[PDB]
């Protein structure tokens, strides 16, 4: 839905690196290189950031009820 | 429809034998596999004759009889609970009264919450059915 | 030219699913029922 | 010695590639589809 | 007798070598950092008005995991240690968030920097959300469309990771010893050769490899432990280490006092 | 009497158990109850 | 023109209202673009018609009967009119008499 | 055709393993234990508890 | 188990299960055991 | 319901007489029944979501009958093939090997 605040396994704060990750992917950098530039060493954080689905962008398409 | 979890295949303490697993409690505390549960209840008025119809209203203690042991203070003046209200099991969420066919002569057709379920009133819908009678749908949200 | 590779087959399958979809049979059956079956059933 | 033609409703079918089998050209034994068809599919339109 | 060697030291993580101590002491110290170091985390959320697409419990739980500056968390008291009704200024920190999006276009991103410390036990240096830099927005909390508003009041209290993982001040604690398997504490699975099929530890160069003609030293015990401690920014790594040592000391002192009073 | 919101034009109005169930502005037949003003508390766990 | 009834509409078909209007208008009326259709809405409930298996019609099928029966082989056809593809009648042919029996 | 009685002398639920239990022991949830009941007759020995 | 049942009695036989389980479970907890993909791989000679 | 109270315990289907046995209650938190591993084999059950039934005796005769006839230790040896039906299994078996 939205990027989780912390890594599920270890607990590193990864919720502040989503915009940076997307911007790094904008310049055509590979996903592994982008993850490396964010200092995500353990693969728990790597799967936390890499496999996330930003579903909230769909939820914001619907017109608000108020 | 799932999540990528770090799995270790090991005989740690014998608590995962015969098709069972040990879950990291801290991972649960961080949001792993947490989910929302939505359940919707429905209620509509029905017509018995020329004007013999039910109504969504808050039942009274004196003029209305057959009161369930569940609480009624959570209902509003129109018998519909406002969204964003914590309730527990057996609580009345829809209050409907039916006149007795020929004071203290009103059947209570109130719909209570499931006794084994809790949650918050996520949404309330009021509308009219095909024939024009009242129609209410209450969606409850809880966290598993 | 060159031999057809596996990614070519995946391109073909992607084109198939882009044109048809996953519930194509239901929609096609209902469309042919509404477009032709009703009129002929009336005219019989 | 039977020749059957079916135009019924409800038959289940699947698509398959067509391998050239006419013993009158060098294309025999090879897939009819070429890289040109793949290029046209990727483009989304034919070259007139 | 115990000796400490700091290999790498920065604000958020510290990698060090710990020598002349027993294995159980190092493991207990690691567990103390992981679980029993008190920090400050949001524990009560009062939602005045929420119009976003996220559920109330969803945004509340996301707010719970936000790290908070807990440098002076020691001077605060637990909720059950305070005689005040509910919560007061000496046992909690009151923060507030108010976000809205204006106009028919665009989407407003609500970050953790929008959280403002309304009140706290002054003049203690606690309650402020952790910011990497002055310009860093921080953790993405929510997203708002047109005519969507969020108005939340949050209460932060002192706790430990035992109660809930949100008070944990550390993310991961790397911990290892005996890189060359001299003590034979583990048996290496292999297909052809064990040495070629197993990667060398990152500390393999810190200890000399065993000679081929060496005999097993049955009287040897683990003595050097390499450990790296990473924090979430709530507490600096040196503060985490010192407070873990202090917590273990206080626990042992409490046990000693109970033993003395038992007579 | 009780606040309500339209399901189509999202206009807030009020009803007094006598008006027909319809939006005052756009005449929509689907309406929702407005959110209660009472505070709600969560443990953030 | 005379009204003779109302026929339920399968969603996302050629007669459904959601076939056109694109993602913007699909969002504008609380409809998920990822939805695929292929189902009806009856009294507000989403109903789907499971495909029904049946034997082919207008073809000849020959089977061998069981041992404890005078009939040895049965050749049968289920004739159905092409117009409407509705089963009309079932006709069978049976070879009475087991081998060296009857 | 019969109705009307209050019987709650049975339960049914999912199970899990526990290595720290004896062979003749069964773990019971506190809620299930509170739901069920056993009628004990008051004597002189057991009156206090 | 059969010998203990026939010799000592049901109580001792029941306690034997718990004793053995506790000892073995503690040792396995502090020893470790696992299975992996490499356990299903044979060498080149056996494959040949 | 308290500790050491004999209760009858069953799995459906009850094909054999030791599919239903009398156990001693231990009250513990959370919402699952807990069993020893070795009694899962006679029950022919696994922890993949299977459900179990429990009954409580309501008299002294029933309690004595459960404790003296249907007790778990008395069911270790079965008359079907005069051999034990409960044994060390799974992690304990691997660890003891
Ligand atoms: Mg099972
Ligand atoms: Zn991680
Ligand atoms: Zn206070
Ligand atoms: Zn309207």
């Amino acid at each position: 839905m939205i990027i989780p605040v912390r890594c599920f396994s270890c607990g590193k704060v990864v919720g502040d690196k989503w915009d940076a990750y997307l911007r790094l992917l904008e310049e055509g950098k590979q996903e592994g290189d982008a993850l490396d530039e964010l200092k995500l060493k353990r693969y728990c954080c790597r799967r936390m950031v890499l496999t996330h689905v930003d579903l909230i962008e769909k939820f914001l398409r619907y017109n608000p009820l108020e | 429809a799932g999540q990528n979890a770090i799995v270790a295949i090991a005989c740690y303490s014998g608590y995962n034998q015969e098709d069972s697993m040990i879950m990291n409690q801290s991972s649960i505390d961080r949001g792993l596999f947490r989910s929302l549960f939505f359940r919707s209840y429905m209620d509509q008025e029905k017509r018995f004759g020329i004007s013999i119809v039910e109504e969504f209203e808050k039942p009274t203690r004196a003029t209305t009889l057959r009161l369930k042991h569940g609480t009624y203070e959570k209902l509003d003046e129109d018998g519909l609970i406002a969204p964003g209200v914590r309730v527990s099991g057996d609580d009345i969420i829809i209050g409907k009264t039916t006149p007795i066919p020929p004071y203290h002569t009103k059947r209570d057709a109130s719909t209570p919450l499931r006794s084994t379920e809790n949650g918050i009133v996520d949404q309330v819908l009021l509308t009219t059915n095909q024939e024009g009678l009242k129609f209410v749908k209450v969606r409850m949200r809880t966290t598993k | 030219d060159d031999t057809i590779t596996t990614e070519d087959c995946w391109t073909v399958i992607s084109a198939f699913f882009e044109e048809k979809g996953l519930v194509s049979q239901q929609l096609d059956s209902f469309d042919e029922f509404m477009e032709t079956s009703i009129q002929d059933l009336v005219w019989e | 010695r039977e020749f059957k033609i079916f135009t019924d409703v409800g038959r289940v079918y699947r698509p398959l590639f067509i391998v050239e089998d006419d013993e009158s050209k060098d294309n025999k034994g090879e897939l009819r589809i070429t890289k040109e068809h793949i290029r046209k599919i990727q483009q989304g339109y034919d070259d007139d | 007798e115990p000796k400490v060697n700091i290999i790498n030291a920065q604000d958020d993580e510290v990698e060090l070598m710990l020598s002349d101590v027993n294995l159980s002491l190092a493991n207990s110290l690691r567990r103390t950092m992981l679980a029993e170091v008190p920090t400050l985390a949001i524990d009560l959320v009062e939602i005045k008005m929420n119009t976003s697409v996220l559920a109330d419990e969803f945004i509340s739980h996301r707010l719970g995991l936000i790290p908070l500056v807990s440098e002076d968390v020691e001077e605060m008291k637990y909720s059950r240690d305070c005689t005040c009704e509910d919560y007061c200024d000496e046992c909690s920190v009151v923060l507030e968030l108010s976000a809205r999006h204006e106009g028919e276009e665009g989407t407003t991103d609500v970050y953790s920097s929008s959280l403002i410390k309304v009140s706290g036990p002054g003049n203690l240096n606690v309650g402020e959300p952790v910011r990497r830099d002055d310009y860093d927005q921080g953790i993405l909390l929510c997203k708002l469309r047109n005519h969507q508003e969020l108005n939340i009041r949050c209460i932060a209290k002192k706790g430990i990771a035992k109660e809930h993982a949100k008070w944990s001040p550390c993310s991961a604690i790397a911990f290892e010893y005996d890189p060359h398997n001299k003590l034979k504490h583990t048996d290496f699975w292999f297909e052809v050769d064990a040495k070629k099929e197993w990667p060398d530890s990152k500390y393999a160069t810190w200890e000399e490899p065993p000679k081929p003609g060496e005999v097993f030293d049955y009287k040897a015990k683990p003595n050097r432990f390499y450990m790296t401690v990473e924090t979430t920014g709530s507490l600096k790594a040196n503060q985490v280490f010192s407070r873990g040592i202090k917590t273990l000391q206080e626990k042992l002192a409490n046990v000693l006092f109970e033993l003395e009073n038992s007579r | 009497g009780v606040k309500y919101t339209c399901g189509a034009c999202a206009h807030n109005f009020s009803l007094n158990k006598s008006d027909p169930v319809r939006c005052k502005e756009c005449g929509h037949r689907v309406i929702y109850k407005a959110r209660t003003k009472r505070m709600i508390q969560f443990d953030a766990r | 023109k005379v009204h003779i009834g109302k026929v339920p509409i399968m969603l996302r078909s050629k007669f459904c209202s959601l076939r056109t209007l694109d993602e913007v208008d699909l969002y504008k009326m609380k409809e998920c673009p990822y939805d695929m259709g292929g189902y009806f809405v009856i009294n507000g409930s989403e109903k789907v018609l499971i495909a029904q298996e049946r034997s082919a019609a207008n073809i000849v099928q020959v089977f061998k009967k069981a041992a404890p029966s005078p009939i040895s082989h049965v050749a049968e056809i289920r004739s159905a009119l092409e117009k409407g593809s509705r089963l009309i009648s079932t006709m069978q042919i049976k070879l009475y008499g087991r081998e060296d029996k009857g | 055709n019969l109705m009307g009685k209050r019987v709650d002398f049975s339960a049914r639920t999912v199970i899990s393993g526990d290595p720290n239990l004896e062979l003749d022991q069964v773990g019971v949830p506190i809620s299930i234990a509170k739901t069920l009941s056993y009628p004990e007759t008051v004597t002189q020995y057991n009156i206090h508890r | 188990i059969h010998t203990v049942m026939r010799e000592k009695g049901p109580k001792i036989c029941a306690e034997l299960f718990g004793n053995i389980q506790k000892v073995v479970n503690y040792w396995l907890l502090h020893n470790g055991f696992s299975i992996g993909i490499g356990d299903a791989i044979a060498d080149a000679s056996t494959m040949k | 319901l308290m500790d050491d109270d004999p209760v009858l315990f069953n799995r459906q289907p009850s094909l054999h007489k030791m599919s239903m046995m009398a156990h001693r209650v231990k009250v513990m938190p959370y919402s699952t029944f807990r069993l020893n591993l070795s009694v899962t084999s006679p029950y022919n059950a696994d922890f993949d979501g299977d459900e179990m039934n429990l009954h409580v005796p309501q008299s002294e005769e029933t309690r004595a009958e459960l404790s003296q006839l249907c007790a778990v230790p008395l069911q270790i040896v079965s008359p079907q093939s005069n051999k034990p039906v409960m044994g060390i299994v799974q992690d304990t078996l691997c660890g003891v090997r």
